[PDB]
């Protein structure tokens, strides 16, 4: 049963250092190379260099060499990524792969790296109602913004979870230290305002549980 | 050092169909390339290796070909777990390069997205920030491009946008655009646009509000 | 490390012993297509001994070059006549010639 146990999620500030790990079961990393590669959101992979722990003989992409060491303790069956004087270019997932040339191809399960000066920051929710105009169609759209918080995740539902059909929640964009998120819900204009919709807002991280009911605004009214 | 090309970036298909994949290599590689798939979310696997091997697991649906600096990747009658992201890389000479990748996504018709705008909230502007909020939804294909307005002028710092996976129910796509400004800056401006160009029409959808009309 | 300068080792310290094509013959020692990637002692239809069948390594840049240094200290009980490449950089050549010749 090969196995390939990387470390966990990690949160550091730019400037500083981290080293990931990536320890081996099932096989002895000495029979293989043992790679790092780098993903950022939903971007291609990145091969940053492979070490034969065999040998210590390390490679690596001209593009990392100054940024990361890869090294391996054959007397603990782990690889080791060393990155140094962090910026927010390294946030990103990295994964740890044993394998030469031939079928014997492992994966771990990836470390997400954030590179970030923020503290934990609870998110501000703020209502997005439709103003008249948008309200006289066959349906309406309606929304939440989630702004201001740190770190991920930040979860949204609508409606206790029973308004999931027509409902949008994008991807968190890390924007000066701070997320940001927004999540739309199209209804049956007969639905709303008669009926009520909220969406309900949880921030872990920072014990945050926010219910906002959407309300017509300031020039968009029937109900 | 050996770059891998890999086209197309994107490939929009159907269950049952065959489609290829192609990779080329900046020098010859020697038949040295193998092929990953990653699923959204997964971690990579190992599909193909040495040009044409199917790796362990892999279902004969699966062939490789190629050889010197060009190889290819088929897909033989698409099933709905394929759909994901393809990776080549050679194992030739250091480093070990992987190709720019392929996302395969679902085909459907073209359609035109919904677009929605929002001042920025009450409660917001109490707290002394300003947000205008566009959502362009139900879109397809993926590619589209937002432009805001400011009474007239294109306004480019303070955007921040956001996309959606290819929706699960209906294979479309969607994008949010939020400007953020001051709430001093916000009550300089008079009119707030959003402006969606995308290629079920080169006219561009515009919904916009004007902050002292009402 | 430099193919052609490869070849030109293969042909004259290997080729009288080994074949590297695909579908090529056993000889005195046996076919080295697919060798990269390869465990010691798999080529089918090669009767190896039990040192080379059981040294449990796979072969790649770093094995071949300490094999092809010196191959009875590397695999004791060898059957493989040879007392091996001592400079580094002909090791290096002719080795990038395996890789490209045995998977091609
Ligand atoms: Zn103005």
């Amino acid at each position: 049963e090969v196995q390939l146990q990387q470390s966990g999620a990690e949160l550091v500030k730019p400037g500083a250092s981290v080293k990931l790990s990536c320890t081996a079961s099932g096989f002895n990393i000495k029979d293989t190379y043992m790679h790092w590669v780098k993903q950022r959101p939903e971007k291609g992979l990145e091969w940053i260099g492979r070490i034969d722990p065999a040998s210590g003989n390390t490679k690596y992409d001209p593009k990392f060499q100054d940024k990361a060491t890869i090294t391996a303790d054959t007397s603990s069956n782990t690889a080791y990524l060393q990155l140094s004087s962090l910026t927010s270019e390294d946030t990103a997932v990295y994964y740890c792969a044993g394998y030469d040339y031939g079928n014997f191809d492992y994966w771990g399960q990836g470390t997400t790296l954030t590179v970030s000066s923020a503290e934990t920051t609870p998110p501000s929710v703020y209502p997005l109602a439709p103003g008249t105009a948008a309200l006289k169609s066959s349906m309406v759209t309606l929304g939440c913004l989630v702004k201001g918080y740190f770190p991920e995740p930040v979860t949204v539902t609508w409606n206790s979870g029973s308004l999931s059909s027509g409902v949008h929640t994008f991807p968190a964009v890390l924007q000066s230290d701070l997320y940001t998120l927004t999540s739309s819900v199209t209804v049956p204009s007969s639905t709303w305002p008669s009926q009520t919709v909220t969406c309900n807002v949880a921030h872990p991280a920072s014990s945050t549980k926010v219910d906002k009911k959407i309300v017509p605004r300031n020039c968009g009214g029937d109900c | 050092d050996i770059q891998m090309t890999q086209s197309p970036a994107s490939l929009s298909a159907s269950v049952g169909e065959t489609v290829t994949i192609t990779c080329r290599a900046s020098g010859n590689i020697h038949n040295y390339l193998a092929w990953y798939q990653q699923k959204q979310g997964k971690s990579p696997q190992l599909l193909v290796y040495n040009a044409k091997t199917l790796a362990d697991g892999v279902p004969s649906r699966f062939s490789g070909s190629g050889s010197g600096t060009q190889y290819s990747l088929k897909i033989n009658s698409l099933q709905p777990e394929d759909f994901g992201s393809y990776y080549c890389q050679h194992f030739w000479s250091t480093p070990w390069t992987f190709g720019g990748g392929t996302k395969l996504e679902i085909k459907r018709a073209d359609a035109a997205p919904t677009v929605s705008i929002f001042p920025p909230s009450s409660e917001q502007l109490t707290s002394g920030g300003a947000s205008v909020v566009c959502f362009l939804n139900n879109f397809y294909p993926k590619d589209i491009n937002v432009k805001w307005k400011i009474d007239g002028s294109e306004r480019q710092n303070g955007v921040l946008n956001s996309w959606t996976d290819q929706d699960s129910k209906d294979s479309t796509y969607s994008m949010s655009s939020t400007l953020t400004l001051t709430k001093d800056e916000y009550e300089r401006h008079n009119s707030y646009t959003c402006e969606a160009t995308h290629k079920t029409s080169t006219s561009p959808i515009v919904k916009s509000f004007n902050r002292n009309e009402c | 490390g430099d193919v052609e300068k490869g070849k030109k080792i293969f042909v004259q310290k290997c080729a009288q012993c080994h074949t590297v094509e695909k579908g090529g013959k056993h000889k005195t020692g046996p076919n080295l297509h697919g060798l990269f990637g390869r465990k010691t002692g798999q080529a089918p239809g090669f009767t190896y001994t039990d040192a080379n069948k059981n040294k449990g390594i796979t072969w790649k840049e770093e094995t071949l070059m300490e094999y092809l240094e010196n191959p009875k200290k590397y695999i004791p009980g060898t059957k493989m006549i040879f007392a091996g490449i001592k400079k580094k950089t002909e090791r290096e050549d002719l080795i990038a010639y395996l890789k490209k010749a045995t998977n091609e």
